[PDB]
């Protein structure tokens, strides 16, 4: 079993600019037997180079391949927005086959704060049973943020599930969604529902909350 | 060539 | 010129086996390897396992036990069999040939066909239950006021969300589906759009799903 490394796992650049992504076999690899696969969003991956630095039919010459042994490094030349993709490294020469970790290639923007807004719950919906309460992080770069629910300003944990939109096409933004899930008990035992969001582009953290029976 | 390809596929059998 | 039909069952309960199948166009079993791998949602690559024309297979050392794959030149295709699954091998399964990387062999490169999403859950089809988001708390005038529609409880996987019947286009983030505890999925849908708006405008969301049939639009409109 041959572990590997990719480096560095999230890749921010813009076009025109040069990228450079590298690939790391924990054991020696005899026959210099690899390859680069690109795989875009809910898209089949495309084997791109093979080998060391043989490169697949149906690509340009701006990616190329090198490197040998322990170290592998696949390099893109004068990147143009279709090239930003996952890129997974993958290894033949010796059973058992392994693949990478993989290397997010995003495009790079300015730094935007998130626009934050609560939703509770409607009054439909308790009549299910259950209560969902949701907070929308939209249109924030780079993707991390940090949501915190505060129930009573009781800190929530363990109880909430996320989901993050790819990055859009045309203003190269992020978008996150918060679920918090509570039985219609819980819900109706309090009172003030707060979403609380931390973002790199927001000095402070931004809290929307909201008052049960409003 | 195919007849070629059978033989290379001799020595890249799974070590 | 080669091309690979990949066929398959889809949908299993858990603790069923597998049997997928892949089928050759253009190239012979003898000339080249074959093997499969799986791809779990949003998740890395996985390689299952690998064929030879005679047989001989060798698997990945976790699943050595549970996966057996069979191949069979007669009709120039091979199949893999997994046996006692469970959820945790949810994942689109991909049947692809072994990179060549040799100077000699022809078309060196590989290619395989579309694959085969693999679902294993053990609640069968449900419609989908719509619950709207409030558009306004206190909304600020001049400023982005945000809308949303709740699709939850609902399976299998594949649904579709368009607001205004499509068409509102812009400013429309539809999110990612979310499988919960109970083993159903859960999706959100948002729009923001300006205050100003909500008194001039109607905003309705139209949710469907197609293996349930199920069919729901909703208004949405602050109160």
């Amino acid at each position: 079993e041959i572990v590997m490394t990719q480096s560095p796992g999230t890749l921010s650049l813009s076009p025109g600019e040069r990228a450079t992504l590298s690939c790391r076999a924990s054991q020696s690899v005899p026959r210099n037997y690899i390859g680069w696969f690109q795989q875009k969003p809910g898209q089949a991956p495309r084997l791109l180079i093979y080998g060391a630095s043989s490169r697949a039919a149906g690509f340009p010459d701006r990616f190329s391949g090198s490197g040998s042994g322990t170290d592998f490094t696949l390099t893109i030349t004068r990147l143009e927005p279709e090239d930003f993709a996952m890129y997974y490294c993958h290894q033949y020469d010796r059973l058992p086959y392994t693949f990478g970790q993989g290397t997010k290639l995003e495009i790079k923007r300015t730094v935007a704060a998130p626009s934050v807004f609560i939703f509770p719950p409607s009054d439909e919906q308790l009549k299910s049973g259950t209560a969902s309460v949701v907070c929308l992080l939209n249109n924030f770069y780079p993707r991390e943020a940090k949501v915190q629910w505060k129930v009573d300003n009781a800190l929530q944990s363990g109880n909430s599930q996320e989901s993050v939109t790819e990055q859009d096409s045309k203003d190269s933004t992020y978008s996150l969604s918060s679920t918090l899930t509570l039985s219609k008990a819980d819900y109706e035992k309090h009172k003030v529902y707060a979403c609380e969001v931390t973002h790199q582009g927001l000095r402070s953290p931004v809290t929307k909350s909201f008052n049960r029976g409003e | 060539t195919d007849k070629i390809d059978q033989i290379i596929h001799d020595f890249i059998d799974k070590p | 010129q080669v091309q690979l039909q990949q066929w398959g069952a889809g949908l299993l309960k858990p603790s069923e086996t597998l049997s997928l199948t892949c089928a050759v166009y253009g190239g012979s079993f003898t000339t080249t390897y074959w093997n499969w791998i799986r791809q779990p949602p949003g998740k890395g690559l996985e390689w299952i396992g690998e064929v030879n024309y005679s047989g001989n297979a060798n698997y990945n050392p976790s699943l050595k036990g549970r996966v057996a794959i069979s191949v069979d030149t007669s009709k120039n295709q091979f199949s893999l069999r997994l046996n006692s699954v469970t959820a945790a091998d949810t994942a689109i399964y991909y049947c692809t040939s072994r990179i060549r990387s040799h100077i000699a062999y022809s078309w060196k490169g590989d290619v395989w066909g579309k694959g085969t999403t693999v679902t294993v859950s053990s609640a069968s089809t449900k419609g989908p239950s719509v619950f709207p988001l409030a558009p306004s708390s206190k909304s600020t005038s001049g400023g982005t006021a945000a809308l949303g529609c709740l699709v939850k409880d609902y399976f299998p996987e594949p649904v579709t969300v368009s607001w205004n019947s499509g068409a509102l286009t812009s400013g429309v983030h539809t999110f990612p589906a979310v499988l919960q505890s109970s083993g159903l999925y859960s999706l959100s849908s948002v729009v923001t759009v300006p205050s100003s708006s909500l008194g001039t405008q109607t905003y309705i969301c139209n949710v469907n799903h197609k293996p349930s049939n199920t069919k729901v639009d909703k208004k949405v409109e602050p109160k």
